């Protein structure tokens, strides 16, 4: 069984940067070696066959090399759409067989995040449960701290994140902080705070809401 | 136009059965070789199996091998994937895809993947919460709660609405169901001028639901 061994398993780099990921084959394939590019929850698309052959379609700038057993993809100007897990694969022989995948995030430059807070809906608080969505919007870099606090006390243990892929024009994140209570709970605090550390902000930026109003 | 669509994704207990199906158009599947593979969550591509429609030669990788049946049928131009005692490593996308039998040899052509996932964790449609839209901008949102298993779609306005759209990916909470937010942003003067849906849909669930969100 025939493993192709990626690397980097992941990279930062700016737009209009020169990539290079290698597979490496763990016995000779010829020239069987496909590359891939996939995009979060997309199927992969074929970018090189034959190890150095452009796929119908395929961009230019993306362009495929053989040494003997190594392989390497090249991305000659990295557009942010580029911005995707890229693969290799080998068919020399069954199974053919992936690399572990280049996943490659475009740098840009520092965004600071515009944060937003919404109170539970009407309809939640029927239901019985209470859940305040604490929003961050556009940011670059991914590292950003959003703490909660309700009647000014650190909450820990009751929120979850999520975080949105990188943009494919703008490569900024945005991210989701949401507190979890029971209706009781939201019921029995008044102050509902929501202060996010990043980068771009010279300092944390509170947004609070006041229950009921 | 080269097409390959697959059916038959969803939820399935520990021990259970699935059959994926993976419909052509566009091309014959006797013209080449049709394969499956999966993505684990948060990992790399693995091929799963494939087959020669014309004759029914198949292959499997070793994990499967005994527990999944590759087949095709070259008269609705589909190949199956049969999986039995399914354990929960196999929770992954299954793409299909077809061998380059012209020219290229290379997968070129793929489906849109479907999600298999294996649980024991029982069906549950989600409870759709406006995301109260509280002069610059202002920003509004749908709140998708507790439902199981992925995946949820929701689109803005029927789907007229995609720009500023933000819908984050589902999170698993402590109870065992998943949770996501779509959000969007607004110009302000728009503010009830303009009226704004989601269309959750959630389809293990029969789950259809549109709810305007509104000051």
């Amino acid at each position: 069984d025939i493993q192709m061994t990626q690397s980097p398993s992941s990279l930062s780099a700016s737009v209009g940067d020169r990539v290079t990921i290698t597979c490496r084959a763990s016995q000779d394939v010829n020239t069987a070696v496909a590359w891939y590019q996939q995009k979060p929850g997309k199927a992969p698309k074929l970018l090189i066959y034959s190890a150095s052959f452009l796929y119908s379609g395929v961009p230019s700038r993306f362009s495929g090399s053989r040494s003997g057993t190594d392989f390497t993809l090249t991305i000659s100007s990295l557009q942010p759409e580029d911005f995707a897990t890229y693969y290799c694969q080998q068919h020399y022989t069954t199974p053919p067989t992936f690399g572990q995948g280049t996943k490659v995030e475009i740098k840009r430059t520092v965004a600071a995040p515009s944060v937003d807070i919404f109170p539970p809906s009407d309809e939640q608080l029927k239901s019985g449960t209470a859940s305040v969505v604490c929003l961050l919007n556009n940011f670059y870099p991914r590292e950003a701290k959003v703490q909660w606090k309700v009647d000014n006390a650190l909450q820990s243990g009751n929120s979850q994140e999520s975080v949105t892929e990188q943009d494919s024009k703008d490569s900024t994140y945005s991210l989701s902080s949401t507190l979890t209570l029971s209706k009781a709970d939201y019921e029995k605090h008044k102050v509902y705070a929501c202060e996010v550390t990043h980068q771009g902000l010279s300092s944390p930026v509170t947004k609070s809401f006041n229950r009921g109003e | 136009e080269v097409q390959l669509v697959e059916s038959g994704g969803g939820l399935v207990q520990p021990g259970g059965s699935l059959r994926l199906s993976c419909a052509a158009s566009g091309f014959n599947i006797k013209d080449t070789y049709i394969h499956w593979v999966r993505q684990a969550p948060g990992k790399g591509l693995e091929w799963v199996a494939r087959i020669y429609p014309t004759n029914g030669y198949t292959r499997y990788a070793d994990s499967v091998k005994g527990r999944f049946t590759i087949s095709a049928d070259t008269s609705k131009n589909t190949a199956y994937l049969q999986m039995n005692s399914l354990r929960a490593e196999d929770t992954a996308v299954y793409y299909c895809s077809r061998w380059g039998g012209d020219g290229f040899y290379a997968m070129d052509y793929w489906g849109q993947g479907t999600l298999v996932t294996v649980s024991s964790a029982s069906t549950k449609g989600p409870s759709v919460f406006p995301l109260a839209p509280s002069g610059g901008t202002a920003k509004l949102g749908c709140l998708v709660k507790d439902y199981f298993a992925e995946p949820v779609t929701v689109s803005w306005n029927s789907g007229a609405l995609t720009s500023g759209v933000h819908t984050f990916p589902a999170v698993l909470q402590s109870s065992g169901l998943y949770s996501l937010s779509s959000v969007v942003t607004v110009p302000s003067s728009s503010l009830g001028t303009q009226t704004y849906i989601c269309n959750v849909n959630h389809k293990p669930s029969n789950t259809k639901v549109d709810k305007k969100v509104e000051p």
